[PDB]
């Protein structure tokens, strides 16, 4: 043929299906033992993780959304994942004592469901009403943006402390039981209105810590709703929204690391 | 810890850069020492 | 075109002078007028010689720049450029990806073409050395009077002059002369001085008396000549022109290289465009469907291969320049060891190029001396009184002496003022019975006839040292049967006795047996004049016999001959023993050439040619068989009347060829005759009459020390210090390179797989990007450089020289054994073990193998910040990019782990590690030296912008060790198979 008989052929199919065939079942063999030496609740590695990330719901085309407010189909994308969002956030989905609770309207302090272990059933998550996010169809004309800070499972968010001074200085300072974030652009030709659990601008600390997706499935993070009710019209705004914290920090590359970057233009 | 368990997000990536640094110019020199046994 | 250049010469000898007059409008006396000589100036043209035209290095450099690699290195430059230009445009791009990609990717070719130009070489100035040899100025006769000209202005017609000391300006017709002696070498390759007279004394004009040649010098006397023929027109110019002129022609190393180079191109463009219509087809977009081709490309491509090549071939080269063996061209590095005919030149090459003393025939007795440089020989005869008054003879009866400052240098080597002959007595008697100047002190000559063309001897009277005598003792040399037609008695051992006819049958016997040998025979005979006839202050007589030259006393026979090197007999065997054929190609006599022949080996002993056997049987030689003749010796009169396809039939018909009184083209004829044969012929020569044969050969080798300026151009090769062995030397070095480079290029090829998978698994499995392109570079030019070089130090597995010269046809550097193993058993591997440490990085990060199935689109999503693991926890688009440049950071040191152990099975082909040892120290240093590399690349802080490295745990540096293991495993038992076998199965599928 091109290299040898059909003899010579046959044995070098006969060879390499073995050889790839033990080779296949090698391969697999090291995989099962590094699966072995993982837990089911709790990942060995968290520092990549480590600092939260800050993601919202307006899929930004890049880390922009533009739009106009004389115009149906303008927006009807970014209401898209809005609405996607949200409607996980509904009513039906928490029903019963199971496997969601009623917890404090008013930001309290962290719940500790024991350790990550199955020596208990599906850790009991608190309820959030898409409710308290008052004003937000959405905004068709100045945006209704939604935060929300990553997921990860034993951590505890740690508020700053009113020692000295603060950005916000001072004002509805929750200091015991709340995650600000305060968002900004000088270039202060805007509007910000923040809305959330008990009325406050942050995250209640009673929704954590995460027990994992495998200890807490349906589990529900907090949102932060934002509107922008700016009365400035056809210019890009680069706001910044910041969440303050002890175990919160930001990088120079990573521009989600506990903040945003929206660039609102109502170009109307 | 409770609460306060930072240390689960931590890595002294500086120790291990200072170590592997070292590791990498003592390997560089014993190579050297192995070769220049009759240039 | 050169084919006219390959052919015999024809002149015009055989006319008289007064007709070569006619033909050249000439005066044989008065010679051309000024405005005659200035007229053939314009028609004919100059006495010189042009340079053919050469290729520009401009040309040479860019024309590497475009040879398989460096065009897939090409489009993949340009198409990253493509992609950054599409990028531009649409969505602005702040990066610089593709764009640097595609600056680092247009270096590479860049300088793997100053690489590659290093390595295709051609230093050659043939016509410089001719244009050399013609001198400044010439001495012509024009209007009866005798003036120096530009030789350049030298014209055919005109009347030359010539004397000893200088160079013949062009080919004349000697019309007058005296005492004119010539020195031939150029054209035959022998420098003993020809004579030059006005008669014609051959039919063949390169032998005639009557012609004297350009590139030729004079060395005594004087004479007149008409010239015939100018610059490009002369004999040797046509010779500088067909050397100058000839095609180099590709070396067999390098059509290996460009053989892989079709199979490695051919496998990347079928993968290439394999894959590049299987991601449109899966609905990938244009902007991606070529960023996954440039990965491709450069994943291919070995990127740092033909540098290795080079560098392996400098590095063997250089161990032989420390062995005095000086390498023009790189590739002649290999071809030595390929090679599987030698044409060797004799005078100068196989012989020291000296008339030395061999034997000697006295007391009934064959004596042999010591012909070697060194005098690795031994002892003859010291005892007998008569090889004393021989001895005495040798020295007395010689009028040669050594040249002034010598005393440094060996006797043997010193230069001496005299004929061969002469020099040849002097430096063996100054070797065994010390200062021959002392004894021509002791026994002062007082009249002597020096050597006549008509008395046919030479002789001598001195005043005999002892002082009980004083008296006048005569010493006489010459023609053995004339020095016996002279002798009554002979001193045998001390005392004479009368000259019986059984005596001197022995004489004939003995003279009959040195003549066969090659050897020139000279006759020494000495008589103590009576002292009563002659008194202390008697008056000699040298123009009229005024003393008795008849009733001598002979003394005995000496020998002589131009020797062969003392490494040169060794040499032969051990090329015939590694399967080599040997010829010699001479200008010398067949005589001469036919016992250096027996002397070197080249003709075996009992082996015989179609004029032994008519000769022994005592039959003509037409009813002779030639089949039952395996040695033959071809003079170049009859191989002027061969066709090639006749050439050809001696060259197959014959194991032991011996080519005798060739020319220069001749010698080119019969090295074309063996390649025709699909041989790869080197040619080991030092003359101008070996320029020809030395270009056109696949290598050849000049001697350094007694190589002409002209050879040394023609050649590959030097011998600095004229040691034959290190033709010997040369193939062993040629053929381990040659096994060394498999070994380097499987290593080097092996590493492809496991660059090519991840990028076929990123498209059909749809996960995050195992290894980028980036990584793939600080491999291919980085981690494995040392370590591929390296393989150039590897010992021998077995007995190189045992084995036959390599057929070029079959046995190629790069087989289908070798692709088969670095590319589907071990690269696969390799594979393996990268995306192994892949998973394990992901996974311990919270990314189980099981959810990345189809997660790229969200992966590599930009405005996605919060991705979800397996644990259900959230990434941003930094963040998770980070562990995926870790995983590339670990997939590429899982590389250089696997590569440790690939290094050390490429080691061996066939022997175990455990046989063959770790005794490389280069490689140990290269184990070394890529992983200090592979570390600081992931530890150095800034890494992790320039090369996207980031910083592993400790444990991932152990992924990929089972993988590595399993390797050298694999690899010992499957040779262990091969040696337990030589059968087939194992060997001929994987065996490299
Ligand atoms: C989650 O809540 C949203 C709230 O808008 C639900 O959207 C409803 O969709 C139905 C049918 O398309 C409409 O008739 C209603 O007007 C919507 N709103 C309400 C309050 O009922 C959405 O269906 C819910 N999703 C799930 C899975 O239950
Ligand atoms: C990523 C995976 C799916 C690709 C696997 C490619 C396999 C099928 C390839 C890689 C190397 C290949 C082999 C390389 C060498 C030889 C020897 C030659 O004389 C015949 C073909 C043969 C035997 C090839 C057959 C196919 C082969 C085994
Ligand atoms: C938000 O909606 C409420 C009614 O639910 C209305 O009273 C109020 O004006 C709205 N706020 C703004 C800022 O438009
Ligand atoms: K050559
Ligand atoms: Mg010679
Ligand atoms: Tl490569
Ligand atoms: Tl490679």
């Amino acid at each position: 043929f091109l290299g040898r008989t059909g003899s010579s052929w046959f044995k070098i199919f006969l060879f390499y299906l073995i050889f790839y065939g033990c080779l296949a079942g090698i391969f697999i063999g090291t995989i099962q033992v590094l699966l072995l030496t993982l837990s089911d609740f709790e990942p060995k590695y968290q520092d990549r993780v480590a600092p939260p990330g800050l993601s919202h719901a307006p899929y930004a085309i890049k880390t922009e959304i533009s739009f106009s407010i004389s115009n149906p189909k303008s927006y009807e994308s970014f209401v898209k994942s809005m609405h996607k969002l949200m409607d996980l956030y509904n009513e039906s989905s928490q029903a019963g004592n199971s496997p969601f609770e009623d917890c404090s309207d008013t930001p309290a302090d962290y719940i500790k469901r024991g350790d990550l272990d199955d020596s208990q059933g599906q850790k009991k998550a608190c309820r959030f009403s898409r409710m308290w996010l008052k004003n937000c169809g959405y905004a068709e004309g100045k945006p209704c943006v939604v935060a929300k800070l990553n997921r990860i499972i034993g951590f505890y968010p740690k508020p700053l402390k009113n020692t000295t001074d603060l950005p916000e200085e001072l004002q509805a300072n929750y200091n015991q039981y709340v995650l600000p974030l305060r968002c900004a652009a000088r270039e202060k030709i805007g509007s910000i209105e923040y809305f959330g659990l008990g009325g406050y601008a942050g995250f209640p600390l009673q929704y954590y810590p995460y027990y994992g997706k495998r200890l807490q499935k349906k589990y529900l993070q907090p949102l932060l709703a934002i509107q922008f009710t700016n009365l400035t019209q056809n210019m890009e705004l680069r706001i910044e929204c910041k969440v303050y914290g002890e175990n919160i920090d930001y990088s120079e590359k990573d521009r989600f690391r506990g903040r945003f970057e929206v660039k609102i233009e109502v170009k109307s | 810890e409770g609460p306060d368990n930072d240390e689960r997000f931590t890595y002294d990536y500086y120790r291990l850069r200072v170590v592997g640094l070292i590791v990498a110019a003592v390997l560089c020199v014993i190579g050297i020492i192995i070769l220049l046994a009759g240039k | 075109l050169d084919e006219l250049k390959k052919e015999v010469s024809m002149d015009d000898h055989k006319l008289s002078l007064d007709e070569l007059h006619n033909k050249y409008g000439t005066d044989l006396t008065r010679g051309l007028t000024n405005a005659r000589a200035k007229e053939i100036l314009a028609r004919d043209g100059p006495n010189s010689l042009t340079p053919p035209p050469t290729t520009p290095e401009w040309i040479k450099f860019c024309r590497q720049l475009f040879g398989g690699f460096s065009i897939l290195l090409w489009i993949g430059a340009i198409l990253c450029f493509l992609a950054y230009g599409i990028q531009a445009a649409t969505e602005d791009e702040p990066a610089n990806d593709n764009l640097y990609l595609g600056v680092v990717l247009s270096t590479v070719v860049i300088v793997t073409g100053c690489f590659s130009y290093y390595q295709e070489a051609k230093s050659s100035r043939i016509m410089d050395s001719f244009k050399n040899m013609v001198p400044q100025q010439a001495l012509v006769i024009r209007d009866g009077e005798k003036s120096t000209i530009n030789a350049e202005f030298v014209v055919a017609g005109d009347l030359v002059e010539v004397k000893g000391g200088d160079r013949i300006p062009a080919d004349l017709r000697i019309i007058s002369a005296h005492g004119c002696k010539v020195d031939n070498s150029s054209l035959t390759g022998e420098s003993e001085p020809q004579t030059r007279s006005p008669e014609f004394s051959s039919e063949n004009p390169l032998e005639t008396r009557n012609i004297a040649f350009f590139s030729t010098n004079c060395v005594e006397g004087t004479a007149r000549g008409v010239v015939v023929y100018t610059g490009d027109r002369t004999v040797m110019g046509r010779i500088a022109t067909l050397a100058s002129g000839l095609e180099v022609g590709r070396t067999p190393i390098a059509i290996e290289i460009e053989h892989f180079i079709h199979i490695i191109t051919g496998v990347a463009v079928f993968l290439g465009v394999s894959f590049f219509i299987l991601s449109l087809i899966l609905g990938y977009s244009w902007l991606e469907a070529v960023i996954f081709l440039i990965g491709i490309i450069v994943a291919n491509v070995p990127e740092g291969l033909l540098a290795t090549v080079t560098v392996c071939l400098t590095l063997t080269a250089k161990r032989m320049a420390r062995k005095n063996c000086l390498v023009k061209n790189l590739e002649a590095v290999e071809t030595l060891g390929s090679t599987s005919t030698i044409c060797s030149d004799k005078t100068g090459t196989l012989t020291q190029n000296r008339m030395t003393v061999a034997h000697m025939w006295f007391d009934n007795q064959i004596h042999e001396a010591d012909t070697t440089e060194n005098q690795s020989g031994a002892a003859f005869d010291k005892t007998s009184a008569t090889w004393s008054a021989l001895s005495r003879i040798a020295a007395l009866c010689n009028r040669a002496v050594f040249q002034a400052g010598q005393d440094n240098v060996p006797i043997l080597k010193r230069s001496v003022a005299g004929d061969a002959s002469e020099s040849a007595l002097l430096k063996c008697i100054e070797l065994c019975c010390g200062s021959v100047q002392g004894m021509r002190d002791r026994n002062p000559k007082i009249v002597e006839i020096p050597f006549n063309s008509t008395n046919k001897y030479q002789l001598s009277i001195h005043e005999n040292e002892k002082s009980s005598e004083s008296r006048y003792l005569l010493v006489m040399k010459g023609a053995p049967e004339r020095i016996l037609d002279r002798c009554s008695t002979i001193l045998l051992n001390g005392a004479e006795e009368p000259l019986k006819e059984d005596m001197k049958e022995a004489f004939q016997n003995a003279y009959l047996e040195l003549g066969g040998l090659g050897e020139r025979v000279l006759g020494f005979c000495h008589f103590a004049l009576p002292e009563d006839k002659y008194n202390e202050g008697y008056p000699f007589d040298a123009d009229e016999p005024n003393f008795p030259t008849t009733d001598l006393c002979f003394v005995g026979l000496m020998a002589m001959i131009d020797p062969p090197r003392a490494a040169v007999p060794d040499a032969v065997g051990k090329c015939r023993s590694a399967g080599i054929k040997v010829i010699m190609v001479t200008g010398d006599h067949p005589i001469t050439a036919k016992a250096i022949a027996k002397g070197v080996g080249i003709i075996s002993e009992g082996n015989e040619t179609i004029e032994d056997i008519a000769a022994r049987l005592n039959i003509p030689i037409g009813q002779v068989n030639p089949r039952d003749a395996k040695a033959c010796v071809v003079h170049g009169s009859d191989l002027k009347d061969l066709s090639t396809e006749v050439l050809d039939d001696i060259l197959h018909y014959h194991t032991e060829i011996v080519f005798a009184r060739t020319s220069p083209q001749q010698k080119l004829i019969i090295v074309e005759g063996c390649q025709r044969q699909g041989a790869i012929v080197a040619v080991t020569g030092d003359g101008v009459n070996d320029s020809p044969a030395l270009k056109k050969a696949d290598i050849g080798v000049a001697m350094g020390i007694s190589g002409s300026d002209v050879s040394k151009q023609a050649a590959d090769m030097i011998l600095l210090d004229d040691n034959f062995a290190s033709i010997v030397t040369g193939v062993e070095e040629g053929r381990l390179i040659f096994d060394n480079l498999k070994k380097s290029i499987a290593y080097t090829l092996t590493s492809n797989i496991p660059e090519i998978t991840p990028f076929l698994v990123f498209i059909i499995g749809n996960v995050p990007l195992p290894l980028g392109t980036v990584t793939i570079l600080c491999i291919d030019l980085g981690t494995d450089m040392v370590p591929a070089i390296s393989l150039a130090y590897e010992q021998a597995e077995s007995d190189i020289m045992k084995r036959q010269p390599r057929n070029p046809k079959t046995d190629k550097l790069v087989n289908e054994r070798l692709i088969s193993m670095a590319y589907g058993q071990i690269g696969m591997i390799q594979a393996l073990g990268g995306f192994f440490s892949y998973f394990v990085i992901l996974a311990e990060n919270g990314f189980l193998p099981m959810d990345l199935i189809g997660k790229r689109v969200r992966w590599d999503d930009r405005w996605i910040s919060d991705v979800e693991d397996s644990f259900g926890q959230q990434w941003t688009y930094e963040q998770r990019k980070i562990v995926e440049f870790t995983c590339h950071t670990s997939f590429f040191i899982s590389i250089v782990v696997v590569q440790w152990a690939d290094l050390i099975i490429c080691k061996t082909r066939r022997n175990s590690i455990f046989q063959q040892g770790m005794k490389n120290k280069i490689l140990i240093f290269g184990l070394f030296e890529e992983t200090a590399l592979a570390a600081f690349l992931s530890y150095c802080p800034g890494t992790d912008v320039a090369l996207r490295m980031y910083p592993l745990k400790p444990s991932w540096w152990f992924c990929a060790f089972p993988y590595s293991l399993i390797i050298f495993l694999y690899d010992e038992m499957r040779r262990f198979i091969i040696r337990r076998s030589p059968g087939g199965w194992v060997e001929q599928e994987t065996y490299y």
